[PDB]
């Protein structure tokens, strides 16, 4: 059904339309890929000129860094900063919390250890999320993502869930939000919003409605 | 000695029983009877409820006496689960129920597949195969829950 | 034995041949699961567009009030409010059961202790709703052996709801719509309520979603409540 879709038509669409194109053909298949190609998906990039924005580049604490557009937390910070949440709130031995943590094959994915660096660090409460849970998301996926961004200046978005996604991509590669994963978006000037993926090469300027709707948002207060 | 024992839907049975009886044994000749288990029983005799350690005679029930039975039936066991954000969850669980099929409940409520949870209870990881009460634990037993991923 | 049985030979059985497997395989060990998987019972679920139906009470936490939940939920409706349900079953205990208005308060004030039954639900619905009841274990209908299904419906008739209470000690997987079992415990009441498609939708109150279901499914010893 979606194979007949041209570039040229997903680019004359609305954000709405373009994200229930998202939110319906862009997950991968067990061992396939998705029903979008990386051509149908650059139809859904906004500009395509050069920002001030750049992806700075544990894909954590990759997304605090490309949302806040700087080195603000090194990876031993993030580390140490999750030990000390894991001791004090899981009741845990501290020597079982050095079992979970240095575990390299189960990294850790949790918006909550994210929200609390995030608030004692950089004294910046966030509230979180999913984009379906939004109110009135039915009538409109993008005016619910705008309104409950608000002022905002960044983003973190979180893929909690089994599904992989392709999106779109300013370069020739397809940059999947791969389960588990994180990424950030931030607003220039012009109030134009570029996703920063930390294993891509370039920001991509897309509607916010691009972002499935399953996803979790992150958003300061 | 006959007593009687009458429900609110017109239903008597006749028990034999002796003044030494404890308010337990009466319970469990109407479970024998009925198949209806002791915690589910409420007997009711001159007004006033009565409990399990004492006998007929403490409560002055002689022979042709009429109690009352009601129902109990308030079923169910609730736990809660704690994430990282501050929020709290409840759920509606049994003691037999495996670590497996409480994250499928959480998966129900919040979207997070099971292999992205790992649940912490008495400081210690908790594994799927083993049961609520294979861990001790207990009715609004609270639960810490931390996402990792393979 | 059921671990050979798979989820497309289950929905593949009429509705006797499904409930004699809840009648058989459903009910939990005392540390275990049931023999039937929640994949084996997601093959006894009809339609999944619940869309008319809700759960309109869902069970509060630390409250034995399911009697309200279910009453609720198979009127569709708020029917009877938290204080009115306490209401009538204090004057039940008080004028019927003679109990006196102290210890009306202390046993409505306990709710660790708190719990009601068939005989207080049928009460509440005649003198709040005008809504006279019968009641029946369903082994105790008539020709039950000859066909669980049609005793069910034939006593049902054209009623449009109907509340269940399981009295014993037994817990019940039974199929779910979603990812998780939610089992019939001992001790709880649920509500079924039926749609103009004729589909019969099961509501507990413990549970996530309304879930389609043939009448065969309900354990054959629970006892039905039926407004005539």
């Amino acid at each position: 059904n979606p194979q007949w879709l041209t570039e040229e038509q997903i680019k004359k669409m609305s954000p709405d339309e373009q994200g229930n194109l998202i939110d319906t053909y862009a997950a991968r298949k067990i061992n396939a890929a998705s029903d979008l190609t990386h051509a149908q998906l650059r139809g859904m990039i906004g500009s395509t000129a050069a920002s001030h924005i750049a992806i700075v580049n544990h894909a954590g604490r990759y997304a605090i860094n490309n949302a806040l557009q700087q080195e603000a937390l090194s990876q031993n910070e993030f580390l140490s900063l999750t030990g000390q949440i894991f001791s004090n709130q899981l009741g845990m031995s501290l020597a079982d919390v050095k079992n979970l943590i240095q575990n390299q094959d189960d990294f850790g994915i949790d918006t909550g250890v994210l929200a609390q660096i995030l608030k004692q660090k950089f004294n910046q409460p966030v509230k979180e999320s999913k984009i379906c849970d939004l109110p009135d998301c039915a009538l409109s996926k993008q005016q619910a993502v705008e309104n409950y961004i608000g002022k905002a200046k960044w983003v973190i978005v979180a893929n909690i869930g089994t599904e992989v996604f392709d999106m779109p991509s300013s370069t020739h590669a397809v940059y999947p939000l791969t389960r588990g994963h994180f990424v950030a978006l931030r607003r220039d000037a012009d109030n134009r919003w570029w996703y920063l993926d930390s294993r891509g090469k370039n920001p991509v300027n897309i509607a916010l409605a691009i972002i499935p709707r399953t996803c979790t948002l992150i958003v300061p207060l | 000695m006959q007593i009687f024992v009458k429900t609110l839907t017109g239903k008597t049975i006749t028990l034999e029983v002796e003044p030494s009886d404890t308010i337990e044994n009466v319970k469990a000749k109407i479970q024998d009877k009925e198949g209806i288990p002791p915690d589910q029983q409420r007997l009711i005799f001159a007004g006033k409820q009565l409990e399990d350690g004492r006998t007929l005679s403490d409560y002055n029930i002689q022979k042709e006496s009429t109690l009352h039975l009601v129902l109990r039936l308030r079923g169910g066991m609730q736990i809660f689960v704690k994430t990282l954000t501050g929020k709290t969850i409840t759920l509606e669980v049994e003691p037999s129920d495996t670590i497996e099929n409480v994250k499928a409940k959480i998966q129900d409520k919040e979207g997070i597949p099971p292999d992205q949870q790992r649940l912490i209870f008495a400081g210690k990881q908790l594994e799927d195969g083993r049961t609520l009460s294979d861990y001790n634990i207990q009715k609004e037993s609270t639960l810490h829950l931390v996402l990792r991923l393979r």
